[PDB]
């Protein structure tokens, strides 16, 4: 299936994480093409600065055969 | 929801338009508004002066739950105890805006029993502390100037009367 | 008044020993303790002396220490109750000391100490401190300061005073994650008490071991037990995808969702409902909060399948909010966030590893009924009700697919029965009477059939009975009573059962109706407990109902049954509810006019 | 039906359908053309039936809520007239009177009492749709359908 | 219970009219058919025993079922599977007299899928009985009123099933 | 078990047991050691005890469906025959006729109908294998062996 | 009611041969056990009323639980707490006679759950207070029976639980 | 909850010190617990070894190996080891524990009602953990084998 090699930070602005909770925020992701519609609109609520978006799988202009 | 919506709903689920009836108690609801709005102003401003004051006078006249036995000895516990406190407080002030106890039928009496029965947390207490935050808002809102101490009478008798049992 | 989602036992735990700690670990682990784990068990059970001899000499001396223990306050401008306080905590520090050095952890100590600076008026902190620093000097006065544990006593008083200097600690939040969704606060003390939870995080530049401790933990987490072990985890695409520096533990979580072995697992043997509920534990480490959230689950199921439901739940924003990227799912209990009470009996009963034993969907019911009236129940839940068939006492298990909804009934609350009077007619519900159907032989074999719902075999046969009623010896009353104390009688109705279920069952046998309420069942069961089975029988066949409707010379008949029964009674529905809409006209095939 | 009531002879007993049952069975299942023909007849003529019947119920009894003017209510009590002459053809299909019964004549008397309709009215309208029902047909067919026109006549 | 002319009567009843013709000639077929099922139901009503006894001695007899560990070990279990087919055996001939599968509905099929669960009764098993109680009773009434008594069988069948 | 018709008898009086049944527990589990040891006898010569109850069974009443020439009606005979010493054995260690009521006498008549096989024969076969444990077990073992052995011919 | 002795021949009887050499030597633990049984079932009838009066007054009684508003408020709640108390002592004494727990598990621990959750019993509680009459029991029969009793005392918080 | 937590709990509930009897039930668990870490080591080095020994010992060769028994179908087989690697391991950690209440709270909550839903027999469930109490027994030695057949046999009565 056609991939979405994906790099953002997304920052926490409603919660103080207190030692573990503390994750990351800086993730690079290979994101499935039908889900990275909504990955991108959950790292723009949450306030990600997205820097690096790439068709990790697949062509462009893929009429079939591209799942 | 509110007092608004229930009414309105239960309308809509019988299909009948509004009666003068409805409008006289929206009218009604609309008026008490403003000592409405102006309780849960004095409740955010000394909530947990409220909640705690109630929570030290309960732990007076019921002397056993700061003692060894009981379900609210060590701070943990008393921690435990002026957050529900809190949580009472909080919820019984949205219903005083709302006017209506489904915010209280939804988000405090939803299990609120089965688990003071699954921590042994004595259901008694936890009512008369309520009753407590109650006369408190109520004496607080008669020196603030508010007449009718009616309106905020009620969700603290309703999750007193859903959480306590029968005798 | 309200349905309830059950009270579950629950262990709350209030601080954390040393072998309790370790033992912790290792079962959050899913492994044997190991060797450090081992040595921390062995070494502080080897310390076990010096703390037991340390609790020994402080207990022994507890009341010079809190005589002994800045402006000096005075007893008459305090007051006594204040008095009595200042006092009994310090006393009370002193004995939580003792209890820490046996224990071997600071936990009760951090936990019930760190957030007391106000708590304790704050106007006496510096005074508390003092009387706290003056105690430490004389537990240490008499208990030898050159090499020995006073150490150990100086460092655990050390960390009482540093958690008494600790000021205002934040209250933990669970905010709310939708407008359905309630925010719940949480204590600081309740967060230091709750049992620790290992946060497994995935990182690109961990070790092999390390990575593979996460996979095992994500297998823990999603398929709720370790199956790499196993060759069904041979997903060795996923893993290896995973492993190194791309396919984050997200996308992992979301490829173990969809794979065959969760729809094996949590999927193929239930309904969507409970499907969802699972899937709620397994990668949000939750269950339902609220109806609309369970509304919006459903829905999406229902157009677009259980994958999207895992691809949603994985692609949510309270999944990037709490386990974010490369954290794995963990079980949010007890301690570990604030408790809702709103699912508490359904997500306690789903955090239990016997989730997959129920079948039925626990959070649904409870939340959809919890906003309808009361149920047509037996008053001692659903169990209680048997099978209205024509013989035999089927009752729903308790631990055999757990299907139960409990709910509180009044004492004076009645059950609604479907009656066989008002319904049918009369000459054909006088055809199942039975009275004196005039011969004597088809009245005893009916009143078998009454007794026992079939026919019974010869060894079953009370013949002294039947001799008794063909000689007009006794009545019908007497002869079914002499039935139902029959041993084959008990043997069917009352041994194999539960105590209220057999009540019951006896009486839907004897008296042809379910029970009304609380006052019927608890009186029968409070007579067949304190008297027993015989004493019921005869308590069932002298009741005033048996009486008014069956008299002395009338067969028990069934009269009564629950809806349930006739809801059995017509597979293909009821007769006419509303005028039936045969030959109709519908949209698009009435538009090609 | 009469067949239900010897299923529910035969339950209720535990025993398979006696001789005697299948004798009445055999005996029914025969007269189920005489049967057919009646309720056919009764559904061609149900129409005169309900007017003549009212004809002699307005005549006798005219103190009624039927012809107190409203065209509505004797609408009603037209309709009211088929409907149990047509439950008279059911429970002649059927052999015994449970259609009847489970029909028009369990609940009837609150039934009337809710619509306010006096019970000896009704029990006079139907002696004279009993007379009717004689008048159109034979003797035996008028005994046949006589029988359950006195169950309804023992049901007010 | 229902039986034909009784649900015949009912939807008549629904619709508000008389018996229109389909159903009357579904009366007719019935009041035909009456005489032919009347002399099944007393030819098993002479030899109900004799069926279970093929019935069993075909199904359920030398199996495991039979066995030490089976359902039908332990003599009164027995007894209670040779009840519950005398129980089936005759409701399927109140079923076939009656000309409806009512009877079966409120009196058989009613909540014994969830008995036999809930006792460990095997309902394939039982299914497999039934039918081959079907085959006995097809075998010496004929095909006809055997085909008659067989649809309500396999009625049976569908509810445990 | 005598054990448990002591708990049930307790039992639907809601009371504990008395020391007349506890004083029954006291002499059973005293009498247990030669239960067992009557009971590993049985077990030990249940062969030869189904051999020679078929031999005499057959020399005394052979119009039976064993000996009819089917060898897999002997079987049947034959497991059947060791199946109720069986049950007596169990009937020994338990003190009650309870494992030889439950399991083999509540519902004899039933399965042994259906099976066609006749009732009587059944008690004539039980009958000669109560001589052959007479012949095989010393005297206290063999009355207490005979109690369930009539019990048996009761049954049946 | 199943006991030790019947679950064994069950056990056996399912399998189809004789009870085996271990099951023979579990035979064995049980008709030697008998005695201590015995004896201890006859002290928990002389001390029954005094085992409940003691386990309420360590572990039912001054908490909250037991004043106003509490699950032992009401006085007639009382009585039913103590006739509960009552009924697990006796079917803890009764499992123990008979030397396996299916009477605890056929005639309280089916459905007790689902009653208590329904009455609004605190089944904590009532947990805690079967442990307390197995810690009376334990204190005035000694440790053998103490033990062999207080199984089937953990048998019901278990069902319980 | 071990046995500190569960002595400490009772001390605090009474709203004392730890008294005499208390510190002296402390002093055998803290002077038994060397043995106690012991056995719980050679436990873990040792559990495949003795869950083989007990299915082989108590549930081989019986019919519920064989075809329409709970342990036919290999995954059956593999899910009935891992429970008695559970029950080990569980009963390991109430032996560490000197508390049953890891038992209460992991293991016997949920087991009866998930065998009874999934049809597995208690009782050769109950035979197999007795067998594991005498391999444990007799590749321990009689204390050690005691005081872990202790919550084996509280395992065995939550079952
Ligand atoms: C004083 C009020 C009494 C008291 C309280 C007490 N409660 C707990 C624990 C919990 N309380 C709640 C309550 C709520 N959750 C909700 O969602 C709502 C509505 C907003 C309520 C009221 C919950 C869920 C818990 C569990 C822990 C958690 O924080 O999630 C305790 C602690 C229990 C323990 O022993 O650990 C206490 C002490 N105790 C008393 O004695 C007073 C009568
Ligand atoms: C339609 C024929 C009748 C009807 C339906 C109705 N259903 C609901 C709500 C729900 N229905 C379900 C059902 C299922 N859960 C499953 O897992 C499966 C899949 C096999 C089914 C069929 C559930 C769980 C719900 C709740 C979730 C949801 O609302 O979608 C409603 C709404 C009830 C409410 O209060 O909103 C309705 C109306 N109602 C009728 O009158 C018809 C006879
Ligand atoms: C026989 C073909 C199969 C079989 C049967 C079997 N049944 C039982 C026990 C019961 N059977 C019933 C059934 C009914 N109750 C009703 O009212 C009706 C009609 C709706 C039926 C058919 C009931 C209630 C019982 C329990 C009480 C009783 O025995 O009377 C058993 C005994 C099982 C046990 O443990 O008691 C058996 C063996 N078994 C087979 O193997 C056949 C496939
Ligand atoms: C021998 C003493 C008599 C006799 C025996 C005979 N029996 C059968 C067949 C069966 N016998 C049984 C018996 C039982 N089932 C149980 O559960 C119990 C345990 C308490 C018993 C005793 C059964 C069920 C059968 C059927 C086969 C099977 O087990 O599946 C036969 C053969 C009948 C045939 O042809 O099917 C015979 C001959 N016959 C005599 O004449 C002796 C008096
Ligand atoms: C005083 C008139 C008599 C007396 C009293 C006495 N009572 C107790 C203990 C208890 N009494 C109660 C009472 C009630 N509970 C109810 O629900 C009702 C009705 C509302 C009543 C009256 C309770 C609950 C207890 C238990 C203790 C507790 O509250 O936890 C004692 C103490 C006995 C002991 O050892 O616990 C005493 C002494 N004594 C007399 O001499 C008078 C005759
Ligand atoms: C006592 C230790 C705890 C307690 C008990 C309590 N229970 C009830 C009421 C009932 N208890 C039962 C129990 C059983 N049914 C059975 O068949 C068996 C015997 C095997 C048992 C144990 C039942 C059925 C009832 C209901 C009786 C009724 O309908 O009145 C109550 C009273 C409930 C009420 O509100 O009246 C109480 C108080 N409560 C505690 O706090 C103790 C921990
Ligand atoms: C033969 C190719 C190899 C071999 C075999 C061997 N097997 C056993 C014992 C058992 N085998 C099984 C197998 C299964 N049970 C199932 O349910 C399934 C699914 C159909 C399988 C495959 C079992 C459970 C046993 C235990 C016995 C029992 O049934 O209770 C043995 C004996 C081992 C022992 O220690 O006794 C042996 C020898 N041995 C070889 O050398 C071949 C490679
Ligand atoms: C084996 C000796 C016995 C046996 C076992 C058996 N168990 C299952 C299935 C499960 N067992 C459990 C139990 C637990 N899981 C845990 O994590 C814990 C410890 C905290 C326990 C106690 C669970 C949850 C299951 C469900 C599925 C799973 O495999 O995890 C089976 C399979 C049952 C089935 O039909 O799927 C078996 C065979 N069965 C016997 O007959 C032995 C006596
Ligand atoms: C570590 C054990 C522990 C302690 C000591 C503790 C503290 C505590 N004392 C408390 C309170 C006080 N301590 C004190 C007194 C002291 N506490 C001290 O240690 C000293 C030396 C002083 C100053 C003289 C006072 C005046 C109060 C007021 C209580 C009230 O507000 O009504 C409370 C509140 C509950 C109650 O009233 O019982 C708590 C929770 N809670 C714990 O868990
Ligand atoms: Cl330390």
């Amino acid at each position: 299936m056609r991939m979405f090699r994906v790099t953002a930070c997304v920052p926490s602005q409603t919660r103080i994480r207190t030692q573990r909770e503390l994750q990351n925020t800086y993730f690079t992701k290979l994101v499935p093409y039908d889900n990275w519609f909504k990955e991108q609109q959950r790292i723009q609520k949450m306030g990600g600065t997205i820097v690096k978006v790439e068709l990790a799988t697949g062509r462009r202009g893929a009429n079939t055969g591209l799942a | 929801r509110d007092t608004v919506t229930s009414l309105i709903s239960n309308y809509d689920t019988t299909g009948r338009y509004l009666d003068r009836d409805a409008i006289d108690s929206l009218q009604s609801y609309f008026i008490t508004g403003a000592n409405r709005v102006k309780v849960a102003a004095m409740i955010s401003a000394n909530a947990a002066e409220i909640s705690r004051e109630a929570g030290k006078k309960l732990f007076e006249v019921v002397p056993e739950l700061i003692r060894p036995g009981g379900n609210a000895y060590t701070t943990r516990r008393y921690a435990a105890c002026l957050r529900d406190m809190d949580y009472y407080l909080r919820y019984s002030s949205y219903a005083l805006v709302a006017g209506n106890n489904d915010v209280l039928m939804e988000r405090v009496l939803q299990g609120l029993r089965e688990t003071y029965n699954s921590l042994g947390v004595p259901i008694a207490p936890t009512v008369q502390g309520i009753q407590i935050m109650k006369e408190m808002v109520k004496e607080r809102a008669s020196d603030m100037g508010v007449d009718d101490t009616s309106f905020i009478d009620q969700p603290f008798d309703f999750i007193s009367r859903e959480v306590s049992e029968i005798s | 008044d309200r349905t309830n989602g059950g009270s579950p036992v629950v262990h709350p735990q209030q601080y954390h020993t040393v072998p309790t700690a370790v033992i912790n670990g290792a079962h959050q682990r899913d492994r044997y303790p190991n060797h450090s784990e081992m040595q921390t068990l062995s070494t502080f059970l080897r310390t076990g002396l010096q703390r037991l001899e340390i609790a020994q000499t402080l207990a022994q001396h507890a009341n010079e220490i809190v005589a002994a223990g800045f402006q000096a306050i005075n007893i008459a401008d305090y007051g006594a109750v204040r008095m009595k306080r200042s006092m009994r905590d310090l006393g009370w520090f002193l004995r939580y000391i003792t209890y820490a050095v046996v224990a071997g952890d600071t936990s009760i100590i951090t936990v019930n100490t760190r957030g007391l600076r106000g708590i304790i008026p704050e106007d006496v902190t510096v005074a508390t401190t003092v009387a706290l620093q003056e105690m430490q000097w004389k537990s240490l006065s008499f208990f030898p300061v050159d090499s020995a544990a006073a150490a150990l006593v100086r460092r655990y008083f050390d960390v009482l005073i540093a958690d008494y200097q600790v000021e205002k600690p934040s209250d933990r939040y669970r905010t709310g994650v939708s407008k359905h969704d309630q925010g719940l606060s949480f204590p600081e003390s309740y967060e230091d008490s709750g049992c620790a939870i290992p946060r497994w995080v995935m990182k690109p530049t961990l070790p092999d071991s390390e990575k593979d401790a996460v996979i095992r933990a994500a297998y823990r987490q999603v398929f709720e037990r370790d199956i790499s072990g196993l060759g069904t985890a041979e997903l060795t695409q996923p893993i290896s995808q995973l492993k190194g520096e791309d396919g984050s533990m997200e996308l992992f979580i979301r490829q173990l969702g969809k794979s065959r072995l969760y729809r094996q697992l949590f999927y193929e043997p239930y309904m969507i409902s409970r499907s969802i509920e699972l899937a709620c534990r397994h990668f949000l480490g939750r269950g339902l909060s609220c109806m609309e959230e369970f509304q919006r689950y459903f829905e999406l199921v229902a157009d677009q399948g259980f994958s999207a439901l895992v691809d949603a739940l994985v692609s949510s924003q309270e999944y990037a909010d709490y386990f974010g990227a490369e954290t794995v799912p963990y079980i949010r209990g007890l301690g570990i966030e604030a408790q809702a009470c709103r699912n508490w009996g359904p997500q306690l009963d789903l955090f239990k590893y016997s989730a997959p034993a129920r079948k039925v969907p626990q959070f649904v019911t409870a939340f959809a009924s919890y906003r309808q009236p009361l149920p047509n129940q037996h008053p001692y839940g659903m169990g209680n009700d048997p099978l209205e068939t024509q013989f035999g006492a089927i009752f729903p298990h308790e631990t055999t697919n757990p299907a139960a909804q409990p709910v509180h009934f009044s004492e004076d609350s009645r059950r609604i029965l479907v009656g066989h009077a008002h319904r049918k007619s009369h000459a054909e519900i006088s055809q199942q009477i039975f009275s004196l159907q005039h011969s004597v032989e088809s009245v005893i074999l009916a009143a078998y059939r009454q007794v026992f719902g079939c026919e019974v075999l010869g060894s079953q046969r009370h013949q002294a009975a039947e001799t008794q009623l063909k000689g007009g010896l006794i009545t019908v009353r007497e002869f079914v009573r002499q039935l139902a104390k029959s041993r084959s009688f008990r043997q069917a109705y009352w041994e194999n059962l539960y105590m209220t279920k057999a009540a019951e069952i006896i009486h839907r046998r004897l008296l042809g109706r379910p029970t009304y309420g609380r006052r019927e069942t608890s009186k029968y069961y409070d007579i067949c407990g304190r008297q027993g089975f015989y004493a019921l029988v005869d308590a069932l066949i002298d009741s005033d109902d048996y009486r008014t409707a069956f008299g002395e010379n009338t067969v028990p008949y069934e009269r009564y049954v629950t809806p349930r029964g006739l809801a059995l009674r017509s597979p293909k529905g009821p007769v006419a509810i509303s005028k039936l809409r045969d030959n109709p006209h519908t949209v698009g095939e009435y538009m090609m006019r | 039906s009469l067949v239900t009531e010897l299923i529910l002879s035969a339950d209720s007993e535990a025993r398979y359908p006696a001789p005697k049952e299948l004798r009445i069975f055999q005996d029914f299942v025969k007269t189920g053309e005489q049967r057919v023909r009646i309720a056919k007849a009764l559904a061609a003529n149900e129409e005169r039936i309900v007017q003549n019947g009212s004809q002699k119920f307005w005549e006798r009894c005219p103190n009624t809520p039927s012809n107190s003017g409203v065209d509505r209510k004797t609408a009603s009590c037209q309709r009211d007239q088929g409907w149990y002459v047509r439950l008279i053809a059911y429970s002649i299909l059927a052999g015994s009177e449970r259609p009847l019964e489970d029909i028009g004549t369990v609940g009837i008397k609150e039934m009337y009492n809710n619509l306010e309709i006096p019970i000896r009215n009704i029990a006079e309208c139907m002696r004279c749709l009993k007379e009717e029902a004689m008048a159109v047909l034979s003797d035996e067919d008028a005994q046949e359908v006589a029988a359950y026109f006195d169950l309804i006549i023992q049901s007010l | 219970m229902q039986d034909a002319i009784t649900t015949l009567i009912n939807t008549s009843d629904a619709q508000g009219k008389y018996l229109d013709d389909s159903s009357l000639d579904t009366l007719q077929e019935y009041f035909r058919s009456g005489d032919l099922r009347a002399k099944a139901a007393m030819t098993i009503s002479a030899n109900a025993s004799t069926i279970v006894t093929k019935t069993v001695a075909k199904s359920l007899l030398y199996t495991d079922i039979t066995g030490p560990g089976g359902n039908m070990y332990t003599c009164r279990r027995y007894a209670a599977c040779i009840r519950d087919m005398d129980f089936f055996l005759r409701y399927g001939t109140y079923a076939m007299l009656a000309g409806d599968a009512s009877i079966l509905d409120e009196r058989v099929l009613n909540g014994l899928k969830e008995t036999y669960n809930s006792l460990g009764v095997p309902v394939g098993a039982t299914i497999r009985a039934v039918q081959a109680m079907k085959e006995v009773v097809n075998d010496m009434l004929g095909a006809e009123a055997g085909k008659e008594v067989g649809y309500y069988f396999d009625h049976i069948c569908s509810g445990l099933s």
